[PDB]
């Protein structure tokens, strides 16, 4: 018989990747889901190499990272793969979310709500790992979060003297930062399997928004070859960064060891946390700052019930497309402001762009879709 | 002309006409499960030999 | 109707379907014989008199 | 419902029709609607000849989009010849759902 | 018990597959000679040293 | 959701050609250039004007931080 | 909207606020057992769990 259809293991592989019906007009914006799965496997294997030579102790944390870049064989290529592979993960993740928002993919309700959970868990993972080298941004990044995490009204100060081991920063301090950072990427993997199990119930959306059961093609060979090609083009760009500019995206101030007594001239996080940092510093309060930071990721879960248009995607809606790229050009503004010092021009621009991020999603988008319905007579 | 045919003759003439060639296909009726032309064309060779 | 030299290997070996999958192994030879006269020799030519093994003679012997 | 400036608003409706581009793929307005459970009941109530016309227009537009091409301009759907074929079937399906809902609370 | 492999025309099937199977024993003689760089048969041919 | 159970369709015919019967590049730079000039002309006025607003705010913003200093 | 408003929606909420405060008060007293919530540990002093 056909062993692809009767063997107990080969049946599951055949239904998921070989004979799966897929739309025929899928773009290369639909490439970034398997790119995210490549970036996750890469961070796991490279991170399991660094964890055999790292030491979690605030007297020898900075010195165990310089040792692998100088002494251990191929330690310099594997360390800068890990730091630059994390920037690769966050750029594919922002393309992925912006795709599902422009083409209306949030209508797959169980698939969209597992995705908002996955977005929190990778942001918390990347925060813990940047504490571990323990230079002067791992220090002044850790304290800015955990004095902002003492402004939780009834259990706040209970939770700040738990993560340092009980204390201020000592040898047992970065054992808890390290153990969280070890474990969370393996929960991200389990949530991404459930993520695809709910998408297998409907199949994919397509750029028109219109259902396409009359036009399916098999997944092999048409999207097995198109996904291999996009993965090779991504491994090219990543190695251009590791081998020709490995310090382009980082900051020089993290090559000085952590010193409570010395002073850093500025406080600048990584580029993919700079938009959230600009929303924090626009709220003169410390309870209303941590609220507006958590409400800027949690507003994604209101997108299914804010939808008032008759059509699913933005391909045929020209006024909704002017508002979509006003929102992208507003997250670029908040990334620039987050890396500037706090003086006069960058203080009013920063809070007038925190208002515009919530005014577009909550007010201007649902009103614009109703005007479009009325100009088409529904 | 029939008595000359044996198994090595049959094995030779079939490889000349069938193996690794492009077929022509026609279909009519409830044919949604008729396989794609790429999947039909790959069935014209075996990866062993 | 004189054709061009496409069918060097369509008949003999790349038809049986085996050297098609075996030229990752059989066909893995003599290009680390060849593309070393590329990258290595282009590298020492752009950087002439700047590497260690260029200048190590005058520190050598005794 | 203005009577003197409904010539101004007839021009804005024509401008929006051309700026949206389902006519360049040879589609009608009711081809592009989002199919919820309400719209899926109006589709299966259509007569056989109108259902078959809709399946071919969608398949042809999905094929043009795979190739990044559009139709020749002589085959674009005109604004006055777009037939709202699905709208009377959809109003009846919605009117029956409101009646099962007012019955359940009273 | 394994005289299921013992037929008058079942050993005819070894005669038409061993010309394909005469060769991939010489892929191991050429493929990890590539891979693990064995100095035994780099002594063999004057192409490579 | 497998192939012979997806939808119902009547009266449509498909003609296709083998991949070994075809040329790899029939037209590459004689339709590839005017077709991307059509697709660029359709997108530009929806995508570009928000990024011309980030430029005029970056240029004014990094010009009131310089003149705050040295009179 | 009015798809959820009616005399039948909060009908079964008035039947379920007893099944609600029991949704909430159990989880509220479930939150002290887990993370040794020490400012509500001796809310009633009969639990001297910490030695
Ligand atoms: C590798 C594999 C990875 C797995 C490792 C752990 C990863 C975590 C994980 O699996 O997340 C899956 C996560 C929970 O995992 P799980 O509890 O282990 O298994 C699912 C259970 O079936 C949980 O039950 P359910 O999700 O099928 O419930 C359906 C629905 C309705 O169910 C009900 O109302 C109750 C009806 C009886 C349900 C009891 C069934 C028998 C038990 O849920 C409710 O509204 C209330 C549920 C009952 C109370 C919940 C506490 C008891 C559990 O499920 C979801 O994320 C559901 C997403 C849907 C969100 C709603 C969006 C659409 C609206
Ligand atoms: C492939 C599609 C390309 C189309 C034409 C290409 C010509 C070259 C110019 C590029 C144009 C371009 O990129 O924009 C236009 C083009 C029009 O495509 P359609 O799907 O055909 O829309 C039809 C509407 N007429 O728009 C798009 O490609 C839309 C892209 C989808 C969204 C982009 C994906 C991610 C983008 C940004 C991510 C940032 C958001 C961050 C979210 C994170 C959460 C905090
Ligand atoms: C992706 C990489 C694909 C590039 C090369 C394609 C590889 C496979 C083709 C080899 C078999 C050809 C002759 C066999 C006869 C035949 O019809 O096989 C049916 C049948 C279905 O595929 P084909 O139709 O051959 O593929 C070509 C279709 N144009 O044979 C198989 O290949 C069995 C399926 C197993 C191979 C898996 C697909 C190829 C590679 C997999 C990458 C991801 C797909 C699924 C994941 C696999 C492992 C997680
Ligand atoms: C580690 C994180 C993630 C992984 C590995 C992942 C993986 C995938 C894959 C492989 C697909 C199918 C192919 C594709 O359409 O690209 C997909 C689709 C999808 N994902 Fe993700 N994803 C992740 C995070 C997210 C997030 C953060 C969101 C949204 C908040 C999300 C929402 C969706 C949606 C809505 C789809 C279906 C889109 C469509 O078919 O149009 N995912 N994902
Ligand atoms: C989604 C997955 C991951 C992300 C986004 C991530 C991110 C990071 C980042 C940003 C750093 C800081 C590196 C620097 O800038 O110098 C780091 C460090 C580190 N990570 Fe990861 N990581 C991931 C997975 C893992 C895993 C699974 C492990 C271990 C099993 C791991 C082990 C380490 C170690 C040991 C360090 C030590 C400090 C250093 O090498 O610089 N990581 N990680
Ligand atoms: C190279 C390569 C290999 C593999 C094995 C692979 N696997 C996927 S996940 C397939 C999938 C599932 C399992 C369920 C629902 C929808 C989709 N799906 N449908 N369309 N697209 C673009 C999808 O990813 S990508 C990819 C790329
Ligand atoms: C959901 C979530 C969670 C967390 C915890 C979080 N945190 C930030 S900002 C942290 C930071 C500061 C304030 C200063 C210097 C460096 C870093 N920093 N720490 N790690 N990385 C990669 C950094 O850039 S946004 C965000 C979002």
């Amino acid at each position: 018989t056909n062993i692809r259809k009767s063997h107990p293991l080969m049946k599951i592989i055949n239904n998921a990747f070989i004979d799966l019906p897929a739309p025929s007009n899928i773009s290369s914006w639909w490439n970034f889901g398997s790119l995210l799965g490549i970036c996750l496997i890469l961070q796991i294997l490279t991170g399991l190499f660094l964890a055999m030579h790292y030491t979690s102790d605030t007297t020898t944390a900075f010195s165990s990272v310089t040792h692998i870049c100088r002494d251990v064989n191929y330690g310099w290529v594997i360390r800068y793969l890990h730091a630059n592979g994390a920037s690769m993960f966050f750029i594919c993740l922002f393309i992925h979310v912006g795709r599902g928002l422009y083409y209306g993919s949030y209508m797959f309700l169980e698939t969209w709500n597992i995705g908002v959970v996955l977005l929190f868990t990778v942001m918390a993972t990347a925060f813990m790992g940047y504490v571990l080298p323990w230079g002067q941004m791992s220090f002044w990044g850790a304290t800015v979060i955990t004095n902002l995490l003492s402004a939780i009204p009834y259990i706040g100060t209970d939770l700040v003297e738990w993560i340092w081991g009980g204390f201020s920063v000592d040898k047992a301090t970065l054992t808890r930062f390290f153990a969280f950072h070890f474990i969370l990427p393996f929960i991200i993997t389990a949530l991404a399997a459930v993520h695809l199990l709910f998408l297998h119930e409907t199949g994919s959306n397509n750029p028109t928004g219109i259902s396409s059961d009359m036009d399916k093609i098999p997944f092999h060979p048409y999207y097995t070859i198109k996904d291999i090609l996009g993965a090779l083009f991504m491994m090219l760009i990543l190695l251009i960064l590791v081998l020709f500019s490995p310090d382009l995206l980082g900051d020089p101030d993290n090559y000085t060891p952590a010193n409570p007594l010395n002073t850093p001239p500025h406080i600048k996080p990584e580029w993919y946390f700079l938009f959230a940092y600009a929303i924090l510093r626009s709220i003169p309060n410390k309870l209303g700052g941590v609220l507006a930071l958590v409400a800027s990721i949690l507003i994604l879960i209101l997108m299914p019930m804010l939808h008032t248009s008759k059509q699913r995607s933005m391909m045929f809606r020209p006024l909704s497309q002017c508002l979509f790229w006003m929102l992208v050009a507003d997250l670029i503004t908040l990334t620039w402001i987050g890396g500037q010092p706090v003086e006069h021009p960058f203080i009013i621009i920063g809070q007038l762009a925190s208002i515009l991020y919530f005014l577009i999603i909550l007010v201007l988008m649902p009103i614009t879709s109703i005007i479009e319905n009325n100009l088409l007579k529904w | 002309r029939i008595a000359e045919v044996d198994a090595s003759v049959v094995r030779e003439v079939c490889s000349k006409y069938f193996y690794d060639q492009c077929p022509a296909v026609a279909g009519l009726g409830p044919i949604e499960q008729l396989p794609d032309y790429n999947r039909i064309r790959s069935g014209m060779f075996w990866l062993r030999f | 109707a004189a054709p061009t030299l496409t069918a060097r290997l369509y008949s003999l070996l790349f038809r049986r379907t085996s050297t098609f999958a075996l030229t990752i192994a059989v066909g893995a030879l003599f290009f680390e014989r060849a593309f070393d006269q590329g990258a290595d020799a282009i590298y020492e030519h752009i950087n002439q008199g700047k590497l260690w093994k260029h200048i190590k003679h005058k520190y050598e012997n005794k | 419902a203005v009577a003197a400036s409904s010539k101004w608003l007839e021009g804005i409706r024509k401008w929006y029709y051309n700026a949206a581009g389902f006519n360049k793929l040879g589609l009608m307005r009711d081809d592009t609607i989002y199919e919820d459970d309400d719209v899926k009941e109006a589709i299966r109530r259509l007569p056989e000849n109108l259902y078959n016309d809709r399946v071919f227009r969608i398949k042809r537009a999905l094929d043009l989009t795979m190739r990044q091409q559009i139709l020749p301009k002589e085959q674009w759907t005109k604004y006055e010849e777009d037939k709202f074929y699905l709208e009377p079937y959809l109003k009846e399906v919605i009117r029956e759902r409101k009646e099962r809902e007012e019955w359940a609370k009273k | 018990m394994l005289s299921r492999f013992l037929g008058p025309r079942y050993r005819e099937l070894a005669r038409n597959w061993i010309p394909t199977a005469s060769m991939w024993g010489a892929v191991g003689a050429v493929g990890l000679v590539w891979a693990t760089d064995w100095r035994l048969i780099l002594d063999w041919v004057p192409y490579i040293n | 959701r497998e192939f012979g159970h997806l939808t119902r369709m009547r009266h449509v015919i498909t003609y296709s050609l083998s991949p070994f019967e075809q040329r790899a590049f029939p037209h590459y730079f004689t339709k590839g250039i005017p077709n991307v000039l059509r697709r660029t002309r359709a997108c530009i006025l929806r995508v570009a004007p928000p990024f011309v607003v980030f430029y005029l705010v970056y240029t004014w913003g990094t010009q009131e931080f310089e003149k705050s200093k040295r009179k």
